[PDB]
């Protein structure tokens, strides 16, 4: 009984030519039993979006302390947070925890409003920073998905071909992992637009 | 580890190797594990490396906070510092020290502190891994009030023996002399106590 | 076990509990009320770990009819199942976790909807048009799968209830001595008298 | 020992009042005059600022008006830096409601937890209260937009109009005069920019020296911080500028 | 991870590689491991990657606290004393490996921490998983003299030695060579020799591949 | 024992806080120090009064670096801005850097400091702070700004302004020859010009101390490599800058 | 103003804690008490007040030990002296358990001093209202000090304390004068009875008992001990005999 | 009334505290310079044993702080030595947690942090007393860094301290004035020693004894004071001039 | 004047105005007195009523075995300086296996005195007291007053009148310290001591107490008919 592995679920992110696409399952269950067809996990704070995998209340606590600071945040700053200070933020509120730790394996995404660069990042359990400009895969199927963003993902794509890839990688990683699928919510962001899709999937 | 503190005429000799492992690969070949407390007072550190060392900065920030209030301590007062420290975290920690001093009232001390904390002054101590192996030789050999030479022979053909037997001993022999004239610093190398 | 079903049938939630107490070979109740109204128009089913069920669900209900007296106005069963989650979510990283599994039922008068949220004692949330708790699940989800309509009627989804309840006296290898059946709507909440 | 020189902030007088509570109402007397109205569908807060100069920076200024989450904000007389602890802790308290319920708070609870605050200091731990006042402007789907003043004291009351700092009696007497119950947000603006402009203690309202904020109504609530050419607009607009 | 460090006649460099992995899968195949605990006192890390982040960017604010109240440039043994004593309060619990090395007004210095405490000194030292190649090439082309170019490729050939030979350093090769006087050269990608070969076809779906059952546009605004 | 657990400022019955008016008081006697924003940095400028010549000058620096793009000066006592600065440095790291990852902006670290200040005039058995800071800092998203920060707590954006004896003439010069368009340089000129008034001793670049928040310096960074990292915005002046300038009035 | 000597640690526009002085005239009002330092210890001296023959003579002890070669006497509030000379027990106690040696007679000195001193600090604690003359033998030899209630200690090679304090320095003083190489055990332990008898003219009215003990190398091998039985009688003798 | 009484505010902004806790700095009436050569720091103050019945031995006010930092101190003796094993500690804990040897401005700074905290708090009272910190930086070379009751701390060229403070810093800066240099251009401490001694019988217009005077010499490494046979040959050296 | 406001305030001449207010206390109690012999000590103690329907309440206190107290002032600070020395008595005895010496004891109230009588908050105690003990040194009787002094006596009395019983025992002490091997005569003495402190009143069964302890004699209290044959 491991918590990473008790729910499952999956998100991948990616980017392409000044836009970022931001994907997971809608799977939650209680290890084989299938709950809930309707679980997304992916959360946006103004314009920085957020995929939390891995323990359900863990990611549910997670998105509502996120939500916290990013209001108080604002209400301080008079500025909406910027991704990378998102991330450096989620890093430290992850270590914060060293020795308690959340069960989770957030993903940020977004554009920088200031600067319009792509940027994602993703981190561990207890808050380490993965800057990978290519993409960022977690949850129970991370080597799949692994797989399919190595081999298909290919630099400065356009949002409608960036869906696509997204898209076929989260869902050929999904039909082969048991504890993830049941649906999917891919988001494709663009600097002024950010465009919401629900994919068919195989639901077994 | 093969540690080493003897007393002579003149004053005292600490001894040691200078191999750290972490199992059976030499992480480090040229260790000093002799370390300086005071300007006349030293200590051979064995066991847990950061036990050791986090225990010799302690040991040397309490007797630098005395030097400034009551002036220069005995080497006893280092041994009993070294003693409660060991003593009231036995439970946590794993260092086996060698305390030798030098003042002009008791010449040349030592002063060894095992697992557990207690405190044993001796002659001449030895400890480490390599000390399993060299016991007989020194219980034959060592001798009370010796000149500097033959304190620096002695503890050269100890430790030699020891890195010869002992896997977890080797690199150079490093050796701190303590005596009326001040601290003295000695290396001696494999190709010359190998052919001993 | 204990049996917690739950269904949510367009104009009101129906919640299903098990009367069975049993504490080792032997059934000491067969009339138990696993339930506890939160408020008049939420109620919460709960199963777990002998004690903690109704210390928990008793809390609960405390702080919800505290809640209620101070603002003079009834939480919505979001904030309640809102509530109930972040107790859940505090309890298992403290000390003793509460090992009880929640069914909360409400009928929100502001939206005039019937709403259906099922907790375990982790903390994690699901609104379901049908929930069921522990092995429960496993023989009741499909069939609802198969048999629940959206725009159900309150006898449509009795009749459900009983389907399942059949189906449960039927492969469970446990009897469960029956259930008791609430209905929760904008009249607030009711208990089937007649049940099969 | 200490006894000799402790003042004694949480005593009673004789005729049954608190003194640092009186003194602390008459410091926030001689402050700038902050003015709340509530329409029928919306609210509107308004300031006058005490420290004005040619060379305050206004733009990045913020000493009167200020937000509490995104459906309240605050008005202050008084001592600013007690005003922006408070808030801080007005905020964080919000943020804790929104992370329990998945709700927005209510604009009473937040008024009466940051008025029981001002009452816990009144009472107890010896130390002096916040010498500010706070008109709060909140909207809520239970009670709809809603209009709170709170004073040093801990006491807090709900209003259709009120004005707090400076000639508060002048003010509240032009609302009560030319308030009614079924006006709109942009009169409200009118009288609450009239009401400045004959209560100020300068020759003239300008835009540099006064704030202004809206809670209005896409079918969501919208809150609106006035900038200064937004507020020189309405200004030339109303008639107090040209 | 492969880490190296090399003193040579005026400082000190340090080199590593660029591979992160979560067990036998490369998470990142270019993550810089040269952090900065000061200017001109830089540490690269091994083990828990997020523990080694966590200790040397709390070690480097406390170094610029520390240096704005001295108002001194901060000295390579302070962080090594404040590594050191953070390190063996936690009892090896924080899986921080690091070789810290720099250079102050006392002159160049090249440490090594292990996760317990433990601290060696030494002119040319190597932490990480590959660690032994990185070694190995070490003590058979390291000398005393040593020019800032010949510490460079001595650094750079260990570091390639443990991405070719070990499983778990890869990819490229950061480099920071730090002179007494000079200020530091962070030399980000310094070698590049994984680079990915070319794919045989390109893998583009054409639009309209993927099954989308419902779309709507989200909200980023106010 | 610390018996003093009363608030040592209260409310007098004229609506007055006597140990706030006191420090103001105190601050009002402290030397004069002035602050002025440009469109491509600000400037911030006091006067070096030494006790003794036999005292090194250098060694009692009145304007200090709190961020590498936030510094600050002050009037009134030194031991007060010298605590109060260390705060700010810490408070900069334990409230922003080491949960954002960046240092924090100007207005956040000005409020930071007000807050600890209000702290010290409510807090039991403190006395306020007898000093005025004035802050001056660079953040991406706000560009420059200069803040006053009374003890009160209280803090203020300005353009350009001054605190200390002679104040008030030097805020009405300032008031006469500040504009919108002024640059760095002018800024600076008209700082030197203003301190010229308030000081009657020697004028050079050993007795007035005068840095700025303007561009960033690479070379001031220590190192090369990172070119996100460009550097740090803060400069004090060297005397040598400051006499080069002085003889071109 | 006025009421600066109201409150602990409050200076006065001279520079003064007025609370301390008070403590100092404490202590002026109490019994006779004299150190005196000779060449291989010291030896200190008491007179204890019999104001009825109900006493029972040679018991209340005054002269106290600390550790087993700290003597210490004091001149004021008797409990006050209990109490610091408690908190010096507690100080040489810990002293020997982290250093092992015995606490040395500077360091107890420095221990005594800064209790005192922080005791001078705060309006929460009263100024201590006794001066103490304390010493013994350590690796360093023989040493003797006296510490006021202002916390300020010294190390005297003699020192009196309390109402006839002013004649016991003159005679103190012709000890020096006269004897320049130094007295011995003994010798010290009869001139200070001789010292205290003719301290206690001033006090006349009633009759009192001499209290002596001394820390010698050579006569008590270091300790602490209290000259009693023939010694005793000897000192007692031979002042009686030097005085008229 | 009260306001004289704690560290608060007075109605004119002051702290009456504070300036009476300068007057206590000279209770004890003895003046004390502290002047810089090319490698070394010298120190001297007045040596008054009043009582024949006192060890002049033990009757001090400079204390070795650590092995390369001395400090002198004019002030009461109890606050004196309370600040001295304060200042030790502090210096030990420094070497202990950033392993080197605590600068001199650096003690400076934390003592003067302390004397601001006791000036801004109203439990404790400041202490009384003038510290005067002497080192060879391994960074800044001889260094003198003086710290008064009011949190204030600064460094010299030379300085001088006590009730005649003037007449001595008028002498010091009119030497520095006519040898426009800020140090003494001598390579051995014992010309600095006699330096200060010199500039001190002159301006006092007193001549000093080897029992009348406390030498405290700060050279790389090492803080040391001199004995009374040290201050003798001092003084017959000056007298051979 | 200006001085009696707490024990944390020096008067301009040394002195502490509120121990002596404690004092004073003491001098308003009953009075109360206490001798030795050189095989046992005797506590004699005039009980104080309220009216006749009152009680005369309790003076005498046992604290151990071989040690017992009689109190003359505040009668709460007296129970609280018993039941320290009760429990200072009991963890001697436990740990030490050691019946708690008397001089030991005094210097235990000595300290536990004067620890209130430095810091502020904490006023001294209202009462004085006699302990009566024998031990390995004999018999010992101490006088302890809330200044701190304790004083070892022969005899002694304290409380108002008490300087009559004082100089009584001051006259007889060549007679009651001789007075060993027969407690009752030693009893008789104290009857009489405390009897010379009687302006205009006459001691009864109801207001007369006694306590004996001696070498083969524990610590016992005599009340009543038991303290008729003394009277
Ligand atoms: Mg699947
Ligand atoms: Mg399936
Ligand atoms: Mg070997
Ligand atoms: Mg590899």
């Amino acid at each position: 009984s491991d918590p990473s592995s008790i729910n499952g679920g999956i998100v991948v992110a990616m980017t392409g030519k000044d836009c970022v696409a931001i994907a997971c399952d809608l799977r939650l269950g209680s290890q084989s039993l299938g709950v809930s067809n309707k679980f997304e996990k992916i959360f946006h704070y103004g314009h920085v979006f957020l995929g939390i995998t891995g323990l359900a209340t863990d990611v549910t606590t997670l998105n509502e302390m996120f939500r916290y600071k990013t209001n108080l945040y604002k209400l301080k700053e008079e500025r909406a947070i910027e991704p990378e200070t998102f991330t450096q933020l989620v890093s430290s509120s992850l270590y914060e925890r060293r020795f308690g730790p959340y069960f989770v394996g957030p993903v940020v995404a977004g554009i920088n409003s200031k600067s319009g660069k792509p940027f994602i990042a993703g981190f561990d359990l207890i808050g380490c920073i993965d800057e990978a400009k290519d993409f960022i895969v977690s949850g129970t199927a991370s080597d799949q998905l692994f797989g399919m963003c190595e081999s298909l993902y290919e630099p400065n794509l356009e949002p409608e071909d960036l869906f696509e890839t997204i898209s076929q990688a989260l869902l050929n990683a999904a039909d082969r992992d048991a504890l993830s699928g049941w649906g999917a919510v891919v988001y494709i962001i663009k600097k002024d637009e950010v465009v919401k899709r629900y994919l068919k999937m195989r639901q077994d | 580890t093969s540690i080493m503190a003897v007393t002579f005429k003149d004053g005292v000799i600490l001894g040691a190797d200078s191999r750290t492992t972490t199992g059976a690969y030499i992480a480090n070949r040229v260790t000093d594990k002799l370390t300086r407390v005071h300007d006349k007072i030293w200590c051979c550190r064995s066991g847990s490396a950061a036990d050791t060392q986090a225990i010799a900065d302690i040991v040397q920030y309490h007797l630098e906070l005395y030097t400034s209030q009551y002036g220069t301590p005995s080497t006893e007062t280092a041994a009993s510092v070294f003693k409660e420290l060991c003593y009231e975290n036995k439970d946590n920690l794993t260092a086996g020290i060698i305390v030798a001093g030098y003042d002009d009232k008791n010449k040349g001390e030592v002063y060894t502190i095992p697992l557990g904390g207690s405190v044993h002054k001796l002659p001449y101590a030895i400890a480490g891994s390599g000390s399993t192996f060299i016991y007989g030789y020194c219980d034959k050999n060592f001798r009370e009030n010796m000149s500097k030479e033959e304190t620096v022979d002695f503890i050269k053909h100890s430790l030699s023996q020891a890195i010869k037997w002992d896997g977890s001993s080797g690199g150079v022999i490093r050796m701190v002399v303590l005596t009326a004239a001040g601290v003295e610093r000695l290396i001696f190398y494999p190709d010359e106590y190998e052919q001993l | 076990m204990d049996i917690i079903l739950g269904i949510r049938v367009q104009d009101s939630v129906i919640l299903a509990s098990s009367k069975a107490v049993t504490r080792g070979i032997s059934v000491l109740k067969d009339s138990d009320d696993k339930t506890r109204q939160l408020s008049p128009h939420t109620l919460m089913s709960f199963a777990g770990e002998a004690g903690d069920t109704v210390q928990f669900a008793e809390y609960i209900q405390a702080n919800i009819q505290l809640y209620s007296i101070r603002e003079d106005y009834e939480l919505s069963p979001q904030a309640v199942s809102s509530f109930v989650r972040q107790e859940l979510a505090k309890s298992i990283r403290s000390r003793r976790p509460y090992q009880v599994n929640v069914l909360i039922g409400g009928y929100d008068k502001k939206k005039n909807k019937p709403e259906l949220y099922q907790i375990d004692y982790l903390g994690t949330k699901v609104e379901l048009p049908y929930g069921a708790h522990g092995y429960s699940g496993f023989y009741t989800f499909s069939l609802l799968d198969h048999h629940y309509r959206p725009d159900m009627t309150t006898e449509e989804g009795l009749d459900l209830l009983k389907l399942c309840v059949q189906e449960l006296e039927k492969r469970m290898p446990m009897d469960f001595k029956g259930v008791i059946v609430k209905i929760v709507d904008k009249d607030g909440i009711r208990q089937v008298d007649d049940f099969q | 020992g200490s006894r000799r020189y402790d003042s004694r902030t949480t005593i009673f007088s004789p005729e049954g009042r608190l003194y640092q509570v009186e003194y602390a109402l008459e410091s926030i007397s001689h402050a700038g005059t902050a003015i709340g109205i509530m329409a029928s569908d919306g609210i509107v807060l308004a300031a006058e600022r005490k420290v004005t100069s040619t060379l305050l920076e206004q733009d990045t200024s913020t000493e009167k008006l200020y937000k509490l989450n995104d459906k309240i904000a605050v008005a202050v007389a008084g001592l600013t830096a007690d005003a922006e602890i408070l808030i801080n802790t007005a905020r964080i308290h919000a943020q804790n409601y929104l992370k329990t319920y998945n709700e927005d708070i209510p604009v009473e609870i937040l008024v009466r937890r940051l008025s029981d605050i001002k009452q816990g200091y009144t009472q107890h731990g010896g130390l002096r209260p916040f010498g500010v006042s706070f008109i709060y402007a909140g909207y809520d789907d239970r009670y709809g937009y809603q209009l709170y003043t709170s004073n040093p004291s801990g006491n807090y009351t709900g209003w259709k109009a009120i004005s707090v700092g400076a000639n508060t009696s002048a003010a509240q007497t032009l609302l009560q005069m030319d308030y009614k119950d079924d006006m709109k947000v942009d009169d409200a603006i009118e009288l609450a920019l009239k009401t400045l402009s004959k209560t100020t203690d300068s020759s003239a309202l300008t835009y540099d020296r006064l704030e202004f904020a809206t809670i209005r109504k896409d079918g969501e609530v919208y809150q609106k911080i006035f900038k200064p050419q937004e507020i020189k607009d309405i200004l030339v607009k109303t008639g107090i500028t040209k | 991870t492969t880490i190296v460090g090399v003193k040579f006649n005026n400082g000190v460099v340090i080199a590593a590689d660029t591979r992160s992995t979560q067990g036998p899968i490369v998470a990142d195949k270019n993550c810089a491991k040269l952090h900065r605990i000061s200017p001109k006192i830089w540490c690269a890390g091994a083990g828990t990657a997020a523990d080694t982040e966590a200790v040397t960017q709390l070690i480097g604010s406390n170094i610029e606290l520390h240096s704005l109240y001295t108002s001194r440039e901060p000295r390579v043994v302070s962080a090594l004393q404040m590594l050191k004593q953070h390190l063996f309060k936690y009892q090896g619990h924080i899986g921080a490996y690091l070789i810290v090395a720099g250079v102050d007004p006392t002159g160049s210095h090249l440490f090594s921490i292990h996760a317990h405490g433990s601290t060696d000194v030494g002119y040319y030292l190597s932490l990480g998983s590959g660690s032994l190649a990185a070694m190995a090439v070490l003590e058979s082309h390291w000398k005393q003299d040593l020019t800032k170019e010949e510490a460079i490729k001595l650094a750079s050939d260990a570091i390639q030695a443990g991405i070719w030979n070990d499983l778990g350093s890869g990819s490229n090769v950061d480099v920071c060579v730090m002179e007494i006087g000079k200020d530091a050269e962070y030399l980000r990608n310094y070698l590049t020799p994984n680079v990915r070969e070319e794919k045989q076809k390109s893998y583009k779906f054409p639009r309209g591949t993927t099954a989308v059952l419902k779309e709507s546009i989200v909200n980023i605004c106010d | 024992t610390d018996r003093y657990s009363f608030s040592l400022t209260t409310f007098s019955p004229s609506g007055k806080l006597g140990q706030i008016d006191y420090a103001l008081t105190a601050v009002k006697q402290g030397v004069t120090s002035l602050g002025i924003k440009a469109t491509n940095g600000v400037v911030i400028a006091t006067e070096k009064k030494s006790s003794s010549p036999l005292a090194m000058s250098e060694t009692l620096s009145k304007v200090s670096l709190l961020t590498p793009d936030i510094g600050a000066v002050y009037s009134g006592m030194g031991p007060d801005y010298r605590v109060l600065v260390d705060k700010s440095r810490k408070v900069a790291h334990t409230s922003y850097k080491r949960i954002y990852g960046e240092y924090p902006p100007t207005k956040l670290l000005v409020s930071e400091v007000a807050k600890i200040m209000q702290e010290a005039t409510q807090s039991g058995g403190v006395r306020p702070f007898g000093v005025s800071l004035l802050i001056a800092g660079h953040d991406e998203f706000n560009g420059f700004s200069l803040y006053q920060v009374d003890p009160s707590g209280s803090y203020f954006p300005w353009k350009a302004t001054a605190i200390g004896k002679g104040s008030v003439a030097a805020k009405t010069f300032l008031e006469k020859r500040w504009n919108d368009e002024l640059e760095l340089e002018d800024a600076i000129h008209i700082a030197l010009l203003t301190l010229k008034e308030s000081v009657e001793g020697e004028f050079n670049g050993d007795t007035i101390e005068l840095a700025i928040i303007g561009d960033e310096n690479p070379d001031l960074l220590g190192y090369t490599g990172i070119p996100t990292d460009k550097g740090p915005r803060f400069r004090k002046l060297t005397s040598q800058e400051i006499n080069d300038r002085l003889e071109a009035l | 103003g006025t009421g600066y000597d109201l409150s602990n640690s409050v200076f006065s526009p001279d520079g003064r804690n007025f609370q301390v002085e008070y403590a100092v005239k404490a202590v002026e009002n109490g019994t006779t008490s004299i150190g005196i330092k000779c060449n291989d210890g010291v030896v200190f001296a008491v007179e204890k007040l019999i104001t009825s023959k109900l006493l029972v003579p040679q018991k209340n002890v005054k002269i106290q030990v600390v550790d087993r070669h700290i003597g210490c006497v004091y001149s004021g509030l008797i409990p006050d002296g209990r109490h610091l000379v408690n908190r010096g027990r507690e100080e040489a106690a810990s002293f020997k358990k982290l250093y092992k040696t015995p606490i040395p007679i500077p360091a107890f000195a420095d221990r005594l001093g800064q209790y005192v001193q922080a005791h001078t600090l705060y309006n929460s604690v009263r100024p201590f209202g006794v001066s103490t003359i304390f010493g013994g033998v350590d690796k360093n030899g023989a040493h003797l000090y006296m510490l006021e209630p202002s916390g300020s200690y010294w190390g005297y090679k003699g020192a009196a304390t309390g109402k006839g304090r002013q004649s016991a320095k003159a005679e103190l003083e012709k000890l020096v004068d006269h004897h320049p190489e130094g007295l011995s055990a003994r010798e010290a332990v009869k001139q200070a009875a001789k010292i205290i008898y003719l301290a206690h003219e001033d006090n006349k009215e009633k009759d009192f008992e001499l209290e002596i003990s001394w820390c010698s190398l050579s006569e008590t091998n270091g300790l602490h001990k209290f000259v009693k039985g023939d010694l005793l009688q000897e000192a007692i003798d031979f002042a009686q005999k030097e005085i008229n | 009334g009260y306001d004289r009484h704690i560290t608060i505010f007075s109605p004119e902004g002051r702290l009456y505290q504070v300036e009476y806790a300068f007057k206590a700095t000279n209770q004890t009436n003895i003046n004390s310079l502290a002047v810089r050569g090319k490698d070394c720091t010298v120190v001297i103050s007045q040596k008054k044993v009043p009582d024949k019945l006192l060890d002049p031995t033990t009757v001090s006010y400079i204390f070795c702080i650590s092995r390369t930092i001395g400090m002198v101190v004019n002030g009461p003796i109890p606050d004196a030595r309370n600040a001295a094993l304060r200042a030790k500690a502090e210096a030990a804990e420094f070497r202990y947690k950033y392993g080197y040897d605590m600068p001199c401005d650096v003690l400076a700074k934390r003592m003067a942090n302390l004397s601001q905290i006791y000036t801004q708090r109203a439990y404790m009272r400041p202490l009384g007393v003038i510290l005067t910190f002497v080192s060879v930086d391994e960074e800044l070379g001889p260094s003198i860094y003086k710290t008064d009751p009011a949190g204030y701390y600064v460094g010299y060229k030379a300085t001088a301290t006590g009730p005649k403070q003037q007449e001595i810093t008028t002498n010091l800066e009119n030497h520095f004035k006519k040898s426009k240099i800020d140090h003494i251009n001598e390579e051995s401490w014992e010309k600095v020693v006699e330096f200060a001694i010199t500039h001190m019988i002159d301006a006092l217009g007193t001549e000093f004894s080897k029992n009348d005077l406390e030498v405290g010499v700060a050279t790389k490494d090492k803080f040391f004071t001199l004995s009374a046979e040290n201050i003798e040959e001092r003084l017959v050296a000056i007298a051979e001039q | 004047n200006n001085y009696d406001g707490d024990t944390v305030t020096f008067s301009p001449t040394g002195r502490l105005f509120q121990v002596e207010y404690a004092l004073e206390a003491i001098k308003q109690g009953s009075v109360t007195v206490g001798l030795r012999s050189n095989t046992h000590a005797v506590l004699v103690a005039l009980k104080r009523n309220a009216d006749e329907l009152s009680s005369y309440q309790k003076k005498i206190i046992k604290c151990d075995e071989h040690m017992g107290l009689s109190l003359a002032g505040l009668a709460p600070d007296a129970r609280v300086l018993s039941n320290y020395l009760r429990q200072q008595c009991n963890y001697s005895s436990l740990v030490f296996n050691r019946k708690l010496a008397v001089e030991r004891a005094g210097h235990l109230l000595c300290d536990k005195a004067q620890k209130n009588t430095q810091s502020y908050g904490g006023r001294p105690y209202g009462v004085g007291l006699l302990i009566i003990g024998y031990d390995k040194s004999g018999a010992h009787l101490l006088e302890f007053q809330p200044s701190g002094n304790v004083t070892e006596l022969y005899g002694t009395a304290i409380g108002a009148r008490s300087q009559g019983a004082k100089t009584y025992l001051e006259r007889t002490l060549d007679t009651f310290i001789k007075i060993d091997g027969n407690p009752d005569e030693l009893i008789k003495a104290g009857v009489e001591a405390i009897s010379q402190s009687l302006r205009d009143e006459s001691l009864t069964v109801d207001n007369l107490s006694i306590a004996i302890v001696g070498k083969d004699t524990p610590f016992t209290i005599y009340d009543g008919e038991a303290v008729a044959k003394y009277i």
